[PDB]
């Protein structure tokens, strides 16, 4: 793993660690939620037309 | 745009929000409140080492702005430790970039890691038997439990002894060795505890050391259907 | 924009390009001329189910026209293994798998036997048994040969198996620690591991006498190799995670 | 596991699945090599103008 440095320092924790990693991965939608996405629009707005930068 | 060079970093940032928080709609609403501060002021995206550590640094930032630092699943531990571990345990950061995400130099960042650890091991620590009649086996897991914080309440050596044994002190965890003296009574005994009330057990013993050169030196056994060992069956195969 | 739409399933996207193709650049390039593409025409992004989907789909659409990982996925075809990987690590149901590949139901589930057949011949192999119970060992005949692999011979005792071993070469041994009343199974498999490091899965009967009904209980026991840091993180794992 | 119903599926070669889901997880960059970030400027662009 790219995880194996971070594995290490945790110890007798790096089980842990890796079924957290399994967990996180298994359980999270891969797609944003539309709140998420709407905001990421007006932040694209914001830059594009807002009033705060040129 | 800022917009899609950090929109890359949400799945891997609201992994991380809902990691922190404990649930998907607290993290969402932090990530959602440094979203709403950057269109509100764009000028606040930092301008640092790369996108995924500003990224990372705002929503730490802002989360700590509005979280006291204090524990409540990694809940039990302060935020900020919560933080310094998940950003290395999950997040896939160095110790440089999480500490520069926090804003501790080196030190402070790695005692915060260390007293993080500590304190997940300390949460866990319980009450541990062991049931296992060779001695010298029976030593060798009673320091590797003690070396976790774990206290010991005693060694069975029969399954007798381990019954009596876990009415008068009651441990949170079990390790067991199948094969006791000449038979398998020691599975016996977990089966008659487990009747009682239900706790975790590793069946453990030693891996002889006539087969030893110099390697492993335990023997762990977990129980399986027929479609687990199936599985790993095509597993092992087809990563060998 | 659409480019705010996409670019969140890009860290997904590539994944799947990198494990369709076997490597990061050739995934990455993948990607890259699936960008491309849209900076020519934003008209080719279809209107699919949802934008996931619909990235999946441009992607899949456009491409039809770790050494050890790829060498065993690249042996499936291109389109099996897409199939796979979009249910097997991409996380997507089959309604939607096969929207993204342009498949009815019963063609997309067709390509997944396919992978699962294609996969199971490849890593067929020939396996001994050492076991000195015949129930058990018939068991786990039954069991390994319902798989495709052959079973080259059931050894009952230490002797028995080192004979077969040489006799019959076996590339995966299926040995239970006790035979007899010892521990001469391990001690044979040791013997053996001299000659080749081979797998070796340990494993025996759960106890009859332990089994009742009314629960879904389990039929073996399976033994792994541990080292003290392993045993510590396991225990640490138990108690952190426990029911 | 939102897997769960898809290693089901895969009948015996769930583990095998389990365990390439996490080698991927494992071996990927989490940042976006800066080609892509490049495109997805030039995809913005090419909406925003009409390009």
């Amino acid at each position: 793993n790219h995880f194996t440095f971070g594995d290490d320092l945790l110890g007798v924790n790096s089980e842990i660690a890796r079924k957290l990693r399994q967990f996180y991965l298994e359980i999270q939608e891969e797609a944003l939620p539309a709140r998420l996405l709407e905001l990421l629009e007006r932040l694209e707005q914001a830059e594009r037309f807002g009033l705060n930068n040129a | 745009s800022l917009s899609t060079r950090i929109a890359p970093h949400l799945p891997y940032l609201r992994r991380f929000a809902r990691s922190v928080t404990g649930s998907q709609s607290s993290g969402d609403a932090y990530v959602s409140a440094m979203l709403e501060a950057l269109v509100a002021d764009i000028s606040i995206f930092p301008r640092a080492s790369c996108d995924r550590i500003g990224t990372y640094w705002l929503f730490c930032h802002l989360f700590d702005q509005t979280t006291p630092n204090i524990p409540e699943k990694l809940s039990y531990l302060t935020p900020r430790a919560r933080q310094a571990f998940l950003l290395i345990a999950v997040e896939g950061f160095n110790e440089q970039e999480a500490s520069e995400i926090m804003n501790l130099d080196a030190r402070d960042f790695r005692k915060l890691l260390n007293q993080a650890s500590i304190d997940i091991s300390q949460q866990i620590a319980t009450q541990v038997m062991i049931i296992e009649d060779e001695p010298l086996i029976a030593m060798d897991i009673e320091q590797m439990v003690e070396s976790l914080g774990h206290q010991v309440v005693g060694i069975a050596r029969t399954r007798k002894e381990a019954v009596v044994m876990y009415h008068q002190k009651k441990p949170r965890l079990i390790l067991a060795d199948i094969q006791l003296a000449d038979n398998s009574s020691g599975i016996d005994a977990v089966n008659d505890i487990l009747q009682n009330d239900r706790i975790p057990v590793i069946f453990i013993t030693a891996f002889p050391e006539r087969l030893l050169t110099g390697e492993p030196t335990f023997l762990v056994t977990k129980p399986f259907n027929p479609d687990m060992v199936k599985a790993l069956i095509s597993q092992a195969l087809f990563f060998k």
